[PDB]
């Protein structure tokens, strides 16, 4: 590899653009680099930022696991759209219903339990009684010391 | 939009494909066998209903929303072939699926193990290593200037001779080793 | 488990396929039988035989290769080629 | 429409090939050519001996130590007798009968 | 206690014996499986007498045998909880075990890894056996994370396949979100009360419980796969159906499950924790119930029903019934196994087909596991006087007639016709009707290690609810009065939820098509959380993982204060002083403004 | 009738929806074309390459080599100090780093005053 097949700074006279194209093998017409913002690309190419599940799988892929031929200009983020990481495929649902359907639903079932916490539900039954002065003596209370006398009657 | 040797897709290819898709996804929403086929046949007459027009634009046009009634009425989870892709048993065997030069950096105490197979591997190695420049120029005494337009290689125009770049198409392993 | 295929069981499963599809006559068919030129097939008949085929042997051929089946044998070649048969 | 003749001839030859190769991935009898090479062992090797070793083990050198095995004291009855002693525990008070 | 203490000890020592002869091999083994099978059937039967001997008299006891490390005050020692609930959940453990084993003898025989595979399947039994009899939370995390590593290995079981590594990787990355809750445990109870042990955690008792309790809820958030840390457990089918019958059926899943059941002494005391349990349990037992009326993989629908009944279990620990829940994790071990045994028959018969609608008339072809899956089918909505009415049907006897959440105790009904409804789907779907596989027909189920695997499953799927229910000491006081109608709850719902998908299954009989509702495409796309989360929480990451952090940071700003405009100024002023002309008549001008400066403007000669 | 589908940043439009895959043009049969020649060149040069028996190694990928160049070397010799560039910079940089100082400075006064006040139970707190 030698240095005018490296990426460079970022083109600007036409010429330069397409000795670019040329060396990321690509047309000049699907060429266009990342906006000089000053962010660090060059004349790295913006792909235009799809998962690499959304090439056609049946396709003589070099890589197939990757779906990416050889020479072929990689995404600026293909380690990222790999089929192990994020999918950008297209869903059944939109993207915004699916959102508005999920937080409805998620944010009514907590307000649901809210509202039977506030409201709960329990049988037509008294408290649990039990003896010797309410289990003083089982649940840890000090033997030295004498409680108030919890007193139970039949019914 | 991708494909190895067309630059692009036909109308009447859209169609064919669209056509498979709606009775695979109908498939998948008609589950029992004779329903589907009621339904199927009834998607048959609707695509045979506007098979006779000569006009493109409104073919084109047809074509596109019967696109987005495909889209509409799509299954969520349709059924896709255990082997083909999203199948649940896809790529399944690819971590079997050991490349042939391995079997070159085999130990000699267990390339002694096959002594037949190895003899007859390296018949195969010769005809291939004599079989490379052939095909080398029989590739670039065929391929236009300015490079091959398309993906397709040629057959082997002589006898005797292979065709070209044939190794990992004809060695390569199987789907169950 | 998962009993090998022969190209005469491939050949004898796709020709039993077709003979079972009305738009077929059983005697005037055979290995060569081409769908559009000879049996006068329309091409959506000819992509519901490539889903007969694929509902038939358990997997999916790609439409690319779909719509290059044109006969019988290249249809038993293709399922050859996809299964690996005669090892 | 379907293949063109150099597609057809091109596939043609690479399954022949193809089948050529698959062909000879077989074996021959003779290989794989291989270099030159008590009822209940297992309730012996695998239990007894480990039953063996534990138990040394657990008799010897744990409980040997303090707390390293301890155990809940057990659950004691009206009626019971102590093996240790021989306190019979008393029983309970005569029910308030209820059915 | 020499009996009781020793064949303890020889249960783990036993099932730790064929790694090391896997680890000590030169030759092929003659069937490794059957000796590893050998091996748990024999540590049954060895794990089965102390389990009789607790029976007898409640005999617990703790093996703080090995003295490890002591930092300070804090004396880690390799001790073994002998309690009810590893006397219960060790044989059965080791039963399911063994029967998946026999079973993975035959669906496995074409792997050529296959010794791989049971040495890992017998590493994850011995990760979990460290878990369930772990004494204190060092050793409880070591067996947590060993079965989340095998978990991860046996998912990514065939590597090549890109979606297999996908799930394994989500499996760890949600379990390590648990294991954030868990270390939070472990830290508030090591700061506040010395330990890790569970004897002291019991003894202090503290009342300020509500982070440690927070915390282990997390961690079974994360192990047991409940709502917001759920979607790893359907992703985890894509292993191996004994990976997904063993692991993410019966033993793995109930972990978190387990977790908080032992810490009940602190769950009894902090009706916020049971409330939040409740809540929690609810939700996850409603959505995935929900979520697998429209599934159509049968492994799937099964994951979804072990996620529905590990959500049933957080509601029994939320109503202050653990040892109910245990029960349930005891009895929902043998027919949710059995269910992925049956499963796993019918994807091998039908040549690895796992979609529900590629498959029918399976009732007559295959009869043996068409009786098992309908008795695990029973077993599961709550047949009476099978299994699962043994500890289920009394949940919800203590759902009712408890100070309940009611919202909770209505969606835990909805879930439980929620249940009847996705068992005869799979009834329906799989069993009754006309096939639906391709035409070649290899269905074959005579194996004796399939029939001889799904039988003794199927004898515990008949039985072992009314043998263990019926062995085990009482622990609370049952709640065995209530009105008519709150009786027959959970049997109506149960008949309800039958009878409308049974209506549903005859209105796909049909010839009408439908399109497909929000409800629908919400409850086939897995309540739209995998397709949302699983695409924007890595995205937020992953940029600001590349752009943020490496590009603008560590590559540009970090490197351009300290290391660049240093440099660029030591350049510039290297070029500043050597840019000199050579005259010689400017040197000695700059000594004369040198003299000048020094006496006039600085004086350095006063 | 149908609700349109609105594609997103994660969830991109379909091929069979988009208008643009329906241009019939000469100039975008011109692209295609063009495309199908510089992949077609790619595939021929890395093949006769791939299917050498002379080759024992490494195929050099020139794109894989120029994207791992272009995603760790030519970062700063092509970074320019801007406005947006500092508002990022110092947004993502020091933000975080002011932000967990006052959150972690605000717990552990609080924690402090607790401690010198008898306040908080740190009874079998023995271990730190
Ligand atoms: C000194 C203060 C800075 C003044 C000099 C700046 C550089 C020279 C210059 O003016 O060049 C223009 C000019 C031509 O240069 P140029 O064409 O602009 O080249 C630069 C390019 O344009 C490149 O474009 P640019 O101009 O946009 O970027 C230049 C870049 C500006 O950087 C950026 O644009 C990006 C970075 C942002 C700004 C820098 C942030 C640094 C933050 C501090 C470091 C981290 C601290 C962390 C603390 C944490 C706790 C709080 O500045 C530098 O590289 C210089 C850095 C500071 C110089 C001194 C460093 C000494 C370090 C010694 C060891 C300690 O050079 C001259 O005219 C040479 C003579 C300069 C005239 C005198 C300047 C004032 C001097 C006052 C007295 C200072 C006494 C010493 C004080 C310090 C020691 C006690
Ligand atoms: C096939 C080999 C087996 C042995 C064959 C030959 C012997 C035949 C049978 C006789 C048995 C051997 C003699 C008796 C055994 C030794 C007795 C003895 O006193 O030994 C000294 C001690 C007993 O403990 P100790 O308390 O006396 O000494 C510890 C040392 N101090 C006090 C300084 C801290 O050591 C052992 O016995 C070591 C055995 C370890 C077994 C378990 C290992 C687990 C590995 C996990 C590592 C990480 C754990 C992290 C988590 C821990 C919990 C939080
Ligand atoms: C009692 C309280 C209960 C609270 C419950 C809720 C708490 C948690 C809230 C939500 C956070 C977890 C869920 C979001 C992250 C999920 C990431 C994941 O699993 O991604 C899976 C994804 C592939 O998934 P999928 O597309 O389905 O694969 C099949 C086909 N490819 O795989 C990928 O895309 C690969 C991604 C790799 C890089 C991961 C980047 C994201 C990391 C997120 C860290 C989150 C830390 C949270 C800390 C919490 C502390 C309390
Ligand atoms: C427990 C007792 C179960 C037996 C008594 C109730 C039977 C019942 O509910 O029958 C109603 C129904 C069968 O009848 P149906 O499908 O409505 O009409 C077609 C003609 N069989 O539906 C059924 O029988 C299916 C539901 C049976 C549930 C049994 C397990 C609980
Ligand atoms: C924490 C400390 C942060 C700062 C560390 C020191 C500066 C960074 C490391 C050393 C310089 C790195 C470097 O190579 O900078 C390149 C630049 C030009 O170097 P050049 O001689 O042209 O390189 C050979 C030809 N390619 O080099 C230059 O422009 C010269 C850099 C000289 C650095 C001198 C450091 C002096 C420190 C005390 C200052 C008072
Ligand atoms: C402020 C501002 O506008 O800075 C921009 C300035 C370059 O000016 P420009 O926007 O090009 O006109 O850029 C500059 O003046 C250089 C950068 C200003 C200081 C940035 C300080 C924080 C940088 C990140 C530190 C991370 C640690």
């Amino acid at each position: 590899i030698t240095k005018d097949m490296l990426p460079g700074p970022y083109p600007k006279t036409p010429e330069e653009r397409a000795a670019a194209a040329k060396k990321y093998n690509m047309r000049v017409e699907d060429y266009e680099p990342y906006p000089d913002d000053g962010m660090g690309y060059g004349d790295y190419p913006k792909l235009p930022d799809r998962s690499q599940q959304e090439r056609d799988p049946w396709y003589d892929w070099d890589h197939p696991d990757l779906r990416l031929n050889w020479g072929e200009p990689m995404h600026w983020d293909l380690d990222m759209y790999i089929r192990n990481r994020v999918d950008t495929s297209p869903t059944p649902v939109n993207w915004n219903l699916m959102c508005k359907h999920l937080f409805g639903f998620v944010a009514f079932m907590l307000f649901m339990f809210w509202v039977g916490e506030t409201y709960p539900t329990y049988q037509p039954v008294g408290p649990k009684q039990y003896p010797y002065n309410n289990l003083y003596l089982e649940r840890g209370g000090d033997p030295n010391k004498e409680p108030e006398p919890v007193v139970h009657y039949e019914i | 939009a991708f494909l190895p040797s067309a630059a692009y897709l036909t109308h009447q290819q859209k169609v064919l494909q669209l056509y498979k898709r709606a009775l695979r996804h109908l498939e998948s929403r008609c589950v029992h066998r004779d329903k589907y086929r009621y339904f199927a046949c009834l998607l048959r007459a609707r695509f045979d209903e506007h098979k006779n027009e000569k006009d493109m634009v409104k073919a084109t046009q047809l074509l596109r929303e019967a696109e987005k009634e495909f889209w509409h009425g799509q299954h969520p989870q349709p059924y896709i072939f255990p082997e083909s892709p999203g199948g649940t048993s896809y790529e399944r065997y690819e971590c079997y699926k050991v490349p042939e030069w391995c079997l070159d950096d085999w130990h000699p105490s267990e390339k002694a193990m096959y002594p037949d197979y190895f003899a007859k591997r390296e018949q195969w190695k010769k005809l291939r290593r004599e079989s490379w420049e052939r095909e080398v120029k029989q590739l670039q005494e065929e391929t236009p200037v300015g490079g091959p337009r398309t993906e397709a290689l040629p057959p082997a125009r002589k006898q005797g001779d292979l065709p070209p770049l044939w190794w990992h198409i004809v060695t390569r392993p199987r789907e169950r080793p | 488990d998962a009993p090998p295929l022969t190209l005469e069981g491939i050949k004898d499963r796709v020709l039993y396929v077709l003979k079972l599809y009305d738009k077929i006559d059983p005697e005037k068919l055979s290995v060569n039988s081409h769908f559009m030129k000879d049996l006068g097939l329309d091409s959506l008949d000819q992509v519901e035989i490539i889903m007969a085929m694929e509902d038939e042997f358990g997997f999916e051929i790609p439409d690319i290769d779909a719509e290059k089946l044109m006969c019988p044998q290249e249809i038993v070649d293709y399922i050859a080629d996809k299964k690996d048969v005669y090892e | 429409s379907g293949y063109t003749p150099d597609e057809k001839l091109r596939l043609q030859q690479l399954r022949e090939l193809r089948r050529r190769w698959l062909k000879d991935q077989e074996l021959s009898p003779r290989e794989p050519v291989l270099p030159p090479r008590r009822h209940s062992i297992f309730a012996f090797t695998h239990v007894l001996i480990p039953v063996w070793i534990i138990h040394y083990y657990l008799k010897y050198h744990v409980t040997t130590k303090p707390y390293t095995i301890v155990e809940k004291k057990p659950r004691i009855f009206p009626g019971d007798t102590i093996l240790e002693t021989g306190e019979v525990i008393p029983p309970m008070k005569e029910f308030p009968d209820q059915h | 206690m020499n009996l009781f203490s020793s064949l303890t000890l020889v249960t783990l020592i036993l099932l730790t014996m064929p790694i090391a002869a896997i680890n000590f091999n030169t030759h092929k083994f003659t069937n490794y499986p059957l000796y590893v099978k050998t091996t748990i059937s024999c540590a049954f039967i060895t794990s089965m007498i102390p389990t009789m001997m607790f029976i007898h008299t409640g005999q617990e006891m703790i093996i703080s045998n090995w003295h490890w490390l002591t930092i300070q005050t804090l004396k880690l020692s390799l001790s073994f909880k002998m309690d009810f609930f590893s006397m219960m959940f060790v044989p059965v453990a080791l039963f399911v075990t063994w029967s998946i084993m026999e079973f993975s003898m035959w669906y496995m025989h074409s792997d050529p890894n296959i010794n791989q595979f049971f040495k890992y399947l017998l590493l994850f039994l011995i990760t979990m056996l460290i878990l369930v009899t772990a004494n204190n939370l060092f050793q409880l995390f070591i067996g947590w994370e060993g079965v989340g590593i095998m978990s991860f290995l046996l998912i990514g079981w065939w590597y090549g396949r890109t979606d297999a590594n996908t799930a394994a990787l989500q499996a760890i990355l949600y379990n390590r979100i648990g294991d954030i809750g868990f270390i939070l445990a472990m830290a508030w109870f090591l700061i506040n009360l010395n330990t890790w042990d569970l004897q002291q955690i019991f003894m202090l008792n503290p009342n300020d419980s509500n982070l440690p309790l927070m915390g282990l809820i997390l961690a079974a958030t994360g192990k047991s796969a409940q709502f917001g840390l759920h979607p790893w457990l359907p992703s985890a089918m894509e292993g191996p159906t004994p990976v997904s019958a063993l692991l993410h059926s019966s033993t793995m899943v109930v972990a978190g499950i387990f977790l908080l059941i032992r810490f009940y002494p602190l769950t009894e005391n902090n009706k916020f924790g049971q409330s939040i349990m409740l809540c929690l349990g609810a939700m996850t037992t409603l959505f995935t119930a929900m979520c697998a009326l429209t599934q159509n993989d049968i492994k799937k629908i099964i994951a979804f029903s072990t996620s529905s009944q590990l959500g049933l279990m957080m509601v029994t620990i939320g109503i202050n019934q653990p040892h109910l829940a245990f029960l349930h994790i005891c009895t929902h071990a043998f027919f949710k196994a059995m269910l992925f045994m049956c499963s796993g028959s019918i994807i091998h018969s039908l040549n690895d087909e796992q979609d529900i609608r590629k498959m029918g008339g399976l009732f007559k072809a295959m009869p043996f596991t068409t009786t098992a899956l309908i008795i695990g089918s029973l077993a599961l909505t709550g047949m009476p006087f099978l299994t699962g009415f043994y500890s289920k049907d009394l949940i919800i006897e203590s759902a009712n007639t408890s100070y309940t959440n009611a919202w909770a105790l209505l969606m835990t009904l909805v879930a439980t016709s929620f249940t009847a409804i996705y068992s005869t789907r799979i009834i329906f779907f799989a069993l009754l009707g006309q096939p639906r596989f391709p035409t070649l027909i290899n269905i074959n189920e005579n194996n004796p290690f399939l029939i001889n695997s799904i039988k003794r499953l199927l004898i515990g799927s008949l039985f072992a609810g009314f043998i263990i229910s019926n062995n085990i000491p009482p622990m609370t006081i049952p709640q065995m009065t209530m009105p008519h109608y709150l009786k027959m709850t959970a049997l109506t719902v149960t008949i309800l939820g039958f009878i409308l998908a049974l209506e549903i299954s005859n209105t796909t009989h049909y010839l009408k098509f439908n399109y497909p509702s929000n409800t629908f495409k919400f409850s086939n796309l897995l309540g739209y959380y995998p397709t949302i989360m699983h695409r924007l929480t890595p995205y937020m990451n992953l940029t600001m993982s590349q752009k943020s952090a490496s590009s603008l940071l560590d590559l540009i700003w970090l490197e351009t204060i300290l290391p660049k405009t240093i440099s660029l100024a030591q350049m510039k002023m290297s070029t500043t002083i050597t840019s000199q002309k050579g005259l010689i008549k400017l040197y000695f001008l700059s000594f004369l403004i040198t003299i000048l400066i020094s006496t006039t403007l600085l004086n350095f000669h006063e | 009738s149908f609700p349109k589908y609105e594609p997103s940043r994660l969830a991109s439009l379909p091929t069979t929806l988009d208008p643009a895959e329906y241009d019939i043009s000469s100039e975008t049969r011109k692209a295609q074309a063009e495309r199908l020649a510089i992949r077609s060149r790619l595939k021929r040069e890395y093949q006769l390459q791939y299917n050498d028996p002379s080759r024992r190694g490494v195929v050099e990928d020139p794109a894989l080599i120029r994207w791992t160049c272009a995603r760790s070397a030519n970062v700063y010799p092509n970074f320019r100090p801007n406005t947006k560039t500092s508002l990022l910079g110092a947004l993502f940089g020091i933000g975080p780093l002011i932000f967990w100082y006052y959150v972690f400075k605000t717990d552990r006064d609080r924690k402090e005053k607790l401690i010198q006040e008898g306040k908080l139970d740190r009874t079998f707190n023995i271990s730190y």
